[PDB]
């Protein structure tokens, strides 16, 4: 029971009040065309998931590697006096090496989404 | 270590139970690396000694790696089926 | 005070024990995916009460912000079909899971134990009914916490680790390239 | 215990207070920026306006639509506002004046912060919409793509410190601020910051999206009370995760001398009056970031999704890579490893 | 050694030293006033200290019960040392450690009251402060004029009676 | 069973005469007051923008007559939104989805009818593919004439809404129950 | 010229801050005893207070600066006993 | 190797069992090694307490077995509040 | 961290009388519990000769 | 087989600008086929002309481009002019040009704030509204509306200009230059503007002929054609 603890229970306490506050006063009449999905003002067919792009899967996925590469630099920056230089070498090694795949990331274009569909350059050619 | 114990034990069970989905498997490898972990922790504290923090901070590393390309085989198995089974694997 | 708060260890592992089941047993794998959520935080909360909180915070910020942030991503883009728990389908199970579960949780608790006798291994198991006593002393004059002695050790006993450890980050940024990734 | 129960009443009073007034003060600054006035009509200078879009919020009837899980799609709001309040617990507002003094305060705001895309994940998933889905995944892909900026930051700046203690963190730019030899820095943390609360020009999903007003379209009631109010208290704390990593937290001048001047030995009034004046620093920052924030979305377009994500992965990280390995190496060659 | 986990109780011990054991007094100062004093307790009882350290590690694992005697000359060296600040600097050294009290434990907010305390402690102990291991090129940070670091309130008490020494002559 | 007969009295004023007395009365009165204050204050419209009336609603969120000083702000979603607006011609093939997005707004809900076209057809009263007065299709709390109607005469209107919302009995109601 | 009427809501949340934060040191100093807080405390630290405790009779961070200890020293020694992390 | 590291870079608990046994491995050889024995014992004794727990349960078993009272300086468990008091 | 160094000696004195008195006196209280039975109280559980205050008390 | 993902863009959407019903199909993020569906908005405001007199009929065209007013008016009235074989006088002439340009100045205000706020720049709507207003007062002293003057008929204008209007309209015109400079400052240097339009909707000359576009959709792709100058009215 110091301050933090007791903030901590209080928020969420405070947050279901007023959850009850609304669910107590504010009037409650369901019905069939007001329960629909808003979409502009129409109805949409119920479809097949559709088909993604994988630069969407890829920033997800790339994004935990990344992430822990920057945590893992925690350690190195609560103990940076103590391993002054040698350590300061290691983590120079290690970035380096994240960097390499850094590079690798970025020369194969993997989370740029093309435009399929391209203007048509081709010349208009005449069989005379 | 009781908490690591039975979380990894009952995380196998429905690892190998399971008959539902693709993903309680994904969540139960996930499950017991943490049991795992719990067990380590509590025996490094009792020893005072830093190895076993070490070896978990090196789990949680590969546990991330190893999530990334779990989904990312998963993702290029949808590919070409466009749909997971309940046996999907 | 007192009662609740010195069972906040078995607290934390009744959760835990719920928590898997609901895990196992939730209908959609969404749900599933919270209820795992939901023992990392027991988990988190385990290791703050051992002693921990630095590693408390690591799996918040590992395991929840990253880890299970995929998950969600995942399912959501992806189409799944699950099955419901039932008899039909899982009563067949019961046998050999209550054999599984004997064996699997004694041997566990006795894989810990250095007595000749197995009854005695898994004895000793249940063997803490003793407190431990807490000393002072004045050796450390440093402010020196795990994260840091961590850091020592990771970047110059065991620099190499670091090292390997990058490649195997390497490997987690390629190989998702290569299979998910059409080139040309 | 009291004691306790009157500081923890006074931080949240003043903490829910000033996102009530952050609302106002969008309106206000915006409708200045573009010739007209503002709210200057509800309560005397327009100054009860938030209370009363409040209680009509509270009184307005919830609607769970028919394919909506509904327990999730009332929880979601409720959690990103809860850990977006529990962020304001390590803000300090002097050496030590704060709810929770914690020698790991900023993995606490990193963690808690990382617990801050679940709302736009789970919000999708409420419904049964494609429209829904793909927004979501939109909004939550760019909020861990800046995630990763802003928690790069981060760690450069504890190469300076060593410590994870904010107190402490503050305590050493005595010497200088840290945005003036990282002022680069300072204009990066402040565009992902923007970025991380998906404001303008940042606010693809609400404003360019298949569903008309982002993933909160068909939040009614308390729901959108909460969401609303999340936005706003993650706005003001992320301003306050600038204020103490480049800005000197409550630092403003050496009072000494005038202290010493006023006063002849230490009382409640030298104490309040300290007090007083590290928090008016504090608070005058918060200030500027605010109308910051308020600012640039008066002055610019939107990004696309493609213009956003790479603008973070294919600009921004490479340079926080290269700063990275720049810094340490100043500290090498200057022999200047910050001791703990 | 870890601090306590989950739940823990204090308890105290109720028995006394054996008889065999020869009493010593304890040193009554807290944290502060040690602090203060810690640099005229060292330059005074290295030679006891040193001696404790080296019997405790010549020990090789009974430590605590083969040094007592050691342990007793150390804690009466730092009570003598103590006793004389109350003797002869009192009024100076509790500037210091009120100063401390104000200022986290941080010397660096202090150096005005510790200027005095210095002189006279040196002045009426012949003790001096000094820093281990820096070569004659570096320079004693307590030493240093115009520092980097600075408090962000100096102490009032502190400020007039510097100044004050500095119109008498004595600093 | 046991209640047989009846002391209900013959002269209790009507809702639009009565005024409060009673104490009770007066927390009633104090609490619909407040209400009514915060639906006066935040008042946030969902656009129905179908022609040249939008122009004039346009222009009372323009800096002249700057709408959200008085707490009003437009809103994509019906979801979020107290008040339609219906501003323009409404035809048959609209009909349905002005219908539609009506439904969906949460209560309490009023509209405005702003425009001959919307009020009665207007201009286009005899054409085959008009609908005659969007009350037809909605209840309608507010009709704002003109064509389009100025700027000026449209917040007439929302304050004409205002002035119902804040004579509105919430709680007294309930009370004469 | 500078409108005023914008600055008022800014007005109100700087003085709200700067009044919740002087209040929150005037409460902190009061539950000092009259001293600033004690901030990034390490192990060191916390046992040195509880030895303070021990010296000046569990009155929080009051200080003693007499060279020598009172008899109930020797004697109100702590240990703690912690429960079996299972 | 981070064997023999505490969790704050010193020494772990067991550290000087385990040097001393060290030390006896390297004086002997592979059919001198069980003269070693005593010391391993010590070290396992000190990572798991087991010889401790077991007289502890015995002398616990003595205690609850015995209505006759103890006379002899006790052991006192106070509130951590009350650190100092009186 | 000098200060640290030289106030560490008095204190480490201190808190080993500390701990010289409380297992003597631990030893004492179990021989008298353990009056009148065949158990030796003074027995280490170690092979060593060393001083072991005990870990592991009794719930109180 | 690519299986396309079908999404009612509108009519309730602040793009689609309440009454386009934009039916677009995705693959992914790219829009492979786009179906606008119309109507919504249909008046029969051609069967109704019908049924009038030339004069009932004129303000029928003031609520077509509902931005444009007097230019649609001056259409109609050039029609009509041409049947009937009249000759609108000079000064009637020279207000029909002036008042051309009047209403040029009011649509593309209204059309090119409407694009920002669409893309993002919500404050150019602000600035520009304000000129706008400027401008319907010239409107209104005119004709007495706002928006729907019926101010250009066949055979001139229906009232002669009052008395103090060409100051006024003088006075204005000396500040429009910076109101414009002002937008210009926020839109044609910005990056992100230019992100946002340039190579975006781009058209090719012969295909802007073949598809029927005119004015700036037509001069864009670099064909000097402008009716103002090719067939002087
Ligand atoms: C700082 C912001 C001001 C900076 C520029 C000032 C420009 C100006 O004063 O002339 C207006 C002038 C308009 O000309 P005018 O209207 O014909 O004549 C002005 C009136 O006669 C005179 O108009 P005036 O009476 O407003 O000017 C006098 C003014 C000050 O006159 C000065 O200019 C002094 C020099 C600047 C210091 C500003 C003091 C006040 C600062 C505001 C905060 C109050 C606390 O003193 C006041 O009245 C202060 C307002 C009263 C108190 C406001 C209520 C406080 C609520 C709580 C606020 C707390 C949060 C902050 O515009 C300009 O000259 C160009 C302005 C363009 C500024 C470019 C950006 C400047 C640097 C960036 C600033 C970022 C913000
Ligand atoms: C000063 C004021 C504080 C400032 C702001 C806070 C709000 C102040 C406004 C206070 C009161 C105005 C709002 C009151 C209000 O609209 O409910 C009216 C009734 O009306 C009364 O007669 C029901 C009696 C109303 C009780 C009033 C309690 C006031 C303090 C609330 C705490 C409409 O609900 P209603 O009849 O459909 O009744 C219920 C109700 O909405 C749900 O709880 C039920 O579950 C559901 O079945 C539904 O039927
Ligand atoms: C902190 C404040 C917490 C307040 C929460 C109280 C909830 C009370 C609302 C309620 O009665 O249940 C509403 C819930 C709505 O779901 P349902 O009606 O079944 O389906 C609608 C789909 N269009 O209906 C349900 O299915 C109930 C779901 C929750 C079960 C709680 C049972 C409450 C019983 C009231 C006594
Ligand atoms: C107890 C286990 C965990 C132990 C402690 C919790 C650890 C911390 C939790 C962190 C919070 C985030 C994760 C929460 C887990 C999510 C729970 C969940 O799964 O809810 C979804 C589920 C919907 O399933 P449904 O289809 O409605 O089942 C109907 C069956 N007839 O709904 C359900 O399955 C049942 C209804 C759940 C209602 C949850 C209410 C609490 C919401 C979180 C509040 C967090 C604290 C604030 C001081
Ligand atoms: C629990 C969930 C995860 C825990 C988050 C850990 C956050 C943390 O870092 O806690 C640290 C803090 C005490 O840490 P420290 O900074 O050393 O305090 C010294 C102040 N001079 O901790 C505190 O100040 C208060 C304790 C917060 C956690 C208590 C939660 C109880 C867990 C048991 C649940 C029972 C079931
Ligand atoms: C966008 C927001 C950018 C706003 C940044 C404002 C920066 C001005 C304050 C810098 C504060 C700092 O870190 O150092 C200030 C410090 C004050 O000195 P003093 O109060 O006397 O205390 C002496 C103990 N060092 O020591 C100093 O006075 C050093 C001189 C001030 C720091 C350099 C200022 C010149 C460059 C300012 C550029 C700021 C960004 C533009
Ligand atoms: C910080 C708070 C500062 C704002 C308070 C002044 C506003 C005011 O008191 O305004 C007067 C209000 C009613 O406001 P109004 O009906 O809109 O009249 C304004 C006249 N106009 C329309 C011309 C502008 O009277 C009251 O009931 C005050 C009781 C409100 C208590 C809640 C305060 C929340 C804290
Ligand atoms: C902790 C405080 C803030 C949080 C509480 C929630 C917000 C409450 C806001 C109340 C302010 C208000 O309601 O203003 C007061 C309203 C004003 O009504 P009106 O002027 O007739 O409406 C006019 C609408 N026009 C302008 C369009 C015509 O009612 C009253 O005068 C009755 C007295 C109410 C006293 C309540 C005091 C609350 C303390
Ligand atoms: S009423 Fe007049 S201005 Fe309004 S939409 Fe109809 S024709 Fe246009």
């Amino acid at each position: 029971m110091n301050t933090f603890i007791i903030f901590i229970i209080l928020i969420p306490i405070v947050g279901f009040a007023l959850l009850a506050v609304n669910i107590l006063l504010a009037v409650y009449k369901p019905y069939n065309e007001k329960l629909g999905a808003f979409e502009c003002g129409l109805t949409s067919f119920n479809q097949t998931r559709l088909a993604f792009n994988a630069a969407f899967i890829l920033v997800a996925i790339l994004f935990l590697p990344f992430d822990l590469e920057i945590s893992t630099l925690l350690p190195y920056v609560m103990s940076i006096y103590l391993v002054s230089n040698y350590g300061f070498t290691i983590v120079l090694l290690f970035l380096l090496i994240l960097i390499i795949g850094f590079v690798y990331e970025i020369n194969t274009n993997a989370l740029k989404i093309n435009k399929h569909n391209k203007p048509n350059t081709d010349s208009l050619i005449y069989k005379l | 270590m009781f908490i690591g114990t039975i979380i990894l034990v009952l995380s196998f069970l429905g690892f190998v139970f399971n008959r539902r989905n693709i993903i309680l498997a994904f969540i139960c490898l996930e499950t017991m690396l943490l049991g795992i972990n719990l067990i380590l922790l509590r025996n490094s504290v009792l020893f005072d000694d830093i190895s076993g923090s070490l070896f978990a901070i090196v789990i949680i590393i590969l546990a991330g790696v190893e999530s990334a390309i779990g989904l990312s085989l998963l993702v290029s198995y949808y590919r070409l089926r466009g749909v997971i089974n309940s046996y999907g694997i | 005070m007192m009662y609740l708060t010195y069972y906040f260890i078995e607290i934390t592992i009744f959760l835990a024990i719920l928590c898997t089941i609901f895990i196992i047993s939730a209908k959609n794998p969404m749900v599933s995916i919270l209820y795992m959520i939901a023992l990392f935080v027991i988990a988190a909360m385990y290791l703050y009460l051992i002693g921990l909180g630095i590693f408390s915070l690591l799996y918040i910020m590992i395991y929840i912000g990253a880890i299970a942030v995929l998950f969600l991503f995942i399912i959501t883009l992806l189409d799944i079909n699950s099955t419901e728990l039932s008899v039909k389908s899982n009563i067949r199970d019961l046998p050999l899971v209550l054999i599984s579960l004997i064996v699997l949780t004694i041997s566990g608790l006795m894989i810990y134990s250095n007595d000749s006798i197995l009854i005695n291994k898994l004895l000793e198991a249940f063997g803490n009914d003793y407190n431990t006593i807490i000393t002072q002393d004045w050796f450390n004059i440093e402010n020196t916490t795990l994260l840091t002695t961590i850091g020592n050790v990771l970047l110059t006993n065991n620099a190499f680790i670091l090292l390997v450890l990058a490649i195997v980050l390497l490997l987690g940024i390629i190989g998702p390239i290569s299979i998910t990734m059409k080139h040309k | 215990m009291i004691i306790n129960i009157v500081e923890i009443l006074i931080f949240l009073v003043c903490v829910l207070f000033s996102v009530a007034y952050l609302t106002v003060a969008e309106r206000k600054t915006l409708a200045y920026m573009q010739r007209r006035l503002g709210p200057n009509f509800v309560g005397y200078y327009g100054l009860l306006q938030a209370f009363a879009d409040a209680v009509k919020l509270l009184l307005k009837e919830i609607v769970l639509p028919k394919e909506s899980n509904y327990i999730i799609l009332v929880i979601s709001p409720l959690i990103t506002l809860i850990t977006a309040l529990i962020g304001w617990v390590v803000i300090p507002l002097g050496p030590g004046i704060t709810l929770g003094e914690l020698n790991l305060g900023i993995l606490f705001s990193l963690a808690i912060g990382s617990l801050g895309v679940f709302g736009s994940l789970l919000s999708g998933w409420s419904s049964n919409s494609k429209y829904s889905l793909l927004g979501s995944i939109r909004s939550t892909a760019q909020l861990i793509s800046y995630e990763l900026i802003l928690t790069s930051i981060f760690i450069i700046i504890i190469m300076f410190v060593s410590s994870l203690n904010i107190t402490t963190i503050i305590e050493t730019q005595r010497v200088v601020w840290y945005c003036i030899p990282l002022l680069p820095l300072l204009l990066i943390f402040f565009i992902a910051s923007v970025a991380e609360t998906a404001r303008p020009p940042f606010d693809l999903t609400e404003s360019e999206s298949e569903l008309v007003a982002g993933y909160f379209t068909e939040y009614s009631g308390s729901p959108f009370v909460f969401f609303f109010l999340a936005e706003y208290s993650n706005i003001i704390l992320i301003s306050a995760f600038n204020g103490y990593l480049l800005l000197g937290g409550y630092l403003s001048f050496n009072y000494s001398y005038l202290f010493n001047i006023l006063f002849n030995d230490y009382s409640y009034v030298s104490f309040l009056f300290e007090g007083l004046i590290n928090s008016s620093a504090y608070a005058i920052k918060l200030v500027f970031l605010m109308f910051s924030f308020i600012w640039v979305r008066a002055a610019f377009p939107r990004f696309t999704y493609d213009n956003l994500i790479n603008f973070c992965w294919i600009i921004l990280l490479p340079l926080l890579f290269g700063i990275f390995l720049i810094i340490p190496s100043t500290l090498y060659i200057f022999d200047s490893f910050p001791t703990l | 050694p870890r601090e306590a986990a989950a739940h823990w109780v204090p308890f105290e011990d109720k028995a006394n030293m054996p008889d065999n054991v020869p009493d010593v007094v304890e040193v009554g100062a807290t944290s502060a006033p040690l602090l203060s004093a810690s640099y005229f307790i060292g330059a005074k009882c290295k030679p006891y200290n040193d001696d404790f350290m080296l019997c405790r590690e010549e020990s090789q694992g009974s430590g605590a019960i083969d040094c007592l005697k050691e342990g007793r000359r150390v804690t009466r060296c730092a009570v003598s040392v103590i006793e004389d600040i109350n003797k002869s600097c009192l009024d100076e050294f509790r500037l210091h450690w009120q100063c401390l009290e104000q200022n986290n434990h941080q010397l660096s907010g202090c150096r005005k009251a510790e200027a005095l305390l210095n002189k006279c402690v040196f002045t009426k102990l012949n003790l001096e402060k000094k820093i281990p291991g820096l070569r004659p090129d570096e320079e004693p940070v307590f030493l240093k004029k115009d520092p980097w670091i600075k408090p962000a309130v100096d102490d009032f008490k502190s400020v007039r009676a510097y100044a004050e020494a500095k119109k008498n002559g004595t600093l | 069973p046991r209640v047989s007969s009846s002391s209900m009295p013959t002269d209790f004023p009507l809702p639009s005469q009565q005024k409060p007395n009673s104490a009770v009365d007066y927390t009633l009165t104090t609490l619909d007051a407040v209400a009514n204050w915060a639906r006066q204050g935040s008042f946030w419209p969902v656009t129905f923008g179908l022609a040249c009336c939008a122009v004039e609603m346009m222009h009372v969120s323009a800096p002249r007559y700057d709408q959200d000083r008085l707490g009003i702000i437009f809103r994509a979603s019906p979801r979020q939104s107290d008040i339609m607006i219906v501003a323009g011609t409404l035809t048959n093939k609209m009909a349905p989805v002005l219908r539609q997005v009506y439904d969906q707004m949460p209560e309490p809900r009023w509209v405005i009818s702003m425009g001959s076209c919307a009020n009665g057809g207007g201009y286009y009263h005899f054409s085959y593919s008009v609908v005659r007065g969007c009350d037809r299709i909605v209840p309608v709390d507010v009709y704002v004439p003109g064509c389009p109607p100025t700027s000026e005469a449209l917040m007439y209107g929302v304050f004409q809404l205002q002035r119902k919302m804040r004579n509105t009995k919430i709680t007294r109601m309930w009370y004469r129950k | 010229a500078i409108p005023f009427e914008a600055l008022l809501p800014y007005g109100i949340i700087f003085g709200l801050l700067t009044a919740g934060g002087g209040a929150m040191q005037v409460l902190h100093v009061y539950r000092n005893g009259g001293v600033r807080d004690r901030f990034a405390i390490d192990q060191w630290d916390s046992q040195m207070m509880e030895r303070d405790l021990r010296l000046n009779g569990g009155q929080g961070r009051k200080q003693v600066d007499q060279a020598t200890a009172p008899e109930a020293f020797k004697h109100n020694h702590v240990w703690k006993s912690e429960r079996p992390l299972i | 190797t981070a064997a023999g590291i505490s969790l704050t870079g010193g020494r772990n608990r067991c550290f000087s069992e385990w040097q001393s046994f060290m030390h006896c491995t390297a004086k002997t050889d592979a059919k001198s090694r069980a003269q070693c024995l005593p010391n391993f014992e010590d070290y396992m004794e000190c990572l798991h307490h087991t010889k401790e727990k077991a007289r502890l349960r015995e002398i616990e078993s003595v205690l609850k077995q015995k209505k006759e009272g103890l006379e002899a300086p006790p052991v006192k468990v106070i509130p951590v509040k009350a650190i100092g008091l009186v | 961290l000098w200060a640290r160094i030289y106030l560490m000696p008095l204190l480490q004195a201190e808190e080993d009388r500390q701990t010289v008195r409380r297992s003597i006196a631990q030893l004492e209280r179990e021989k008298e519990i353990m009056k009148g039975t065949g158990f030796d109280v003074d027995k280490s559980v170690y092979n060593d000769g060393k001083f072991h205050a005990p870990a592991l008390m009794i719930p109180p | 087989r690519i299986r396309a993902f079908t999404i009612n863009f509108g009519p309730q959407h602040p793009a689609a600008h309440g009454v386009l019903r934009l039916i677009l199909e995705l693959s992914g993020e790219e829009i492979i086929r786009s179906d606008p569906h119309v109507g919504l908005l249909h008046r029969g405001t051609e069967k109704l002309i019908e049924y009038k007199t030339y004069m009932q009929a004129l303000p029928y065209f003031d609520r077509l481009d509902y931005v444009s007013m007097m230019t649609n008016e001056q259409v109609f009235s050039l029609a009509v002019e041409k049947l009937l074989n009249v000759e609108v006088p000079l000064r009637g002439k020279y207000i029909r040009t002036m008042f051309g340009e009047i209403t040029r100045v009011l649509n593309h205000l209204m059309s090119v704030c409407s694009h920002a706020m669409d893309v993002g720049a919500l404050t150019p709507f602000l600035w520009g509204f304000e000129e706008r207003e400027k401008l319907m007062e010239f409107y209104e002293r005119v004709s007495g509306a706002r928006l729907h003057a019926a101010y250009v008929r066949p055979g001139g204008v229906s009232q002669d200009l009052p008395a103090g209007l060409l100051d006024d309209i003088y006075m204005w015109a000396t500040q429009f230059g910076d109101r414009l400079d002002e937008i210009e400052e926020l839109l044609t240097d910005n990056r992100i503007w230019k992100l946002r339009t340039v190579n975006i909707g781009t058209v090719t000359a012969q295909d802007a002929l073949n598809l029927g576009l005119s004015g700036p959709m037509l001069r864009g792709s670099g064909i000097p054609f402008d009716i103002r100058k090719n067939a002087p009215y």
